[PDB]
């Protein structure tokens, strides 16, 4: 029974690392994107 | 057409980075503690 | 001859530089969100 | 499966940077070409 | 003569990196493995 | 026969890290040289 039990109730911990990696590199991907949307509109300065 | 008021391209940009960011906390989460269900939200019968 | 009611060259720079510009919007999304279809725009077999 | 879906949804990160960068040179270009012809019917004016 | 449309020095360094990248797919999975031979791709007659 | 059967099906682990090593290289290199030929045709501005 105890051995029956742990194959829906614990981790793997060889996949979970796969997600973390993933993620960690998205969410810089997106800070410097993010940045340059920001500072796109400022060309129309120099129209003026 | 160049307007300053509203920034759709910066809208959207964090819209996503709030999406790809949410994941973060709960691969933490779960590898950290050592176990897969640690609320019912993340599954309705294996607690059971 | 020299008019000054109207300007075509002046007409013709905008419509160059909004076409120009429209593509921008859709590459940095797809930069930012990591996949290469969106939305329905995009493609319509590949979504389904 | 999954390595299958994964070659029409993805992004390919090397091309996308060649056009944000193309485009990024294009509007200058355009922007100082919609200034230089804003400005040039000025002439007219030393006639009089 | 200088040109912005097209990029073509751009255009193959793509080319070349996508070749050299290749391999190292088909490497690690036969040192992780252990074995030379996997599918029918490598050979025809050893796997018989 | 089991000997026999070895010499065409097992890998040779002292050849294919130098395999692994010289591809390692080659990314780097053709990442840095896909960057500096996207950042060439940025000097075409200084004429306008």
């Amino acid at each position: 029974l105890s051995a029956s039990r742990s194959r829906i109730k614990d981790t793997d911990f060889a996949k979970e690392t796969a997600e973390l990696t993933r993620t960690q590199i998205l969410q810089q991907a997106g800070t410097a994107m993010l940045a340059q949307a920001n500072q796109v509109p400022q060309g129309v300065l120099s129209l003026l | 057409a160049q307007v300053i008021n509203t920034n759709t391209m910066s809208l959207n940009a964090q819209r996503n980075l709030s999406t790809s960011g949410s994941s973060l906390a709960t691969t933490i989460q779960r590898l950290s503690s050592g176990s897969r269900i640690n609320s019912a939200k993340d599954d309705a019968a294996g607690l059971a």
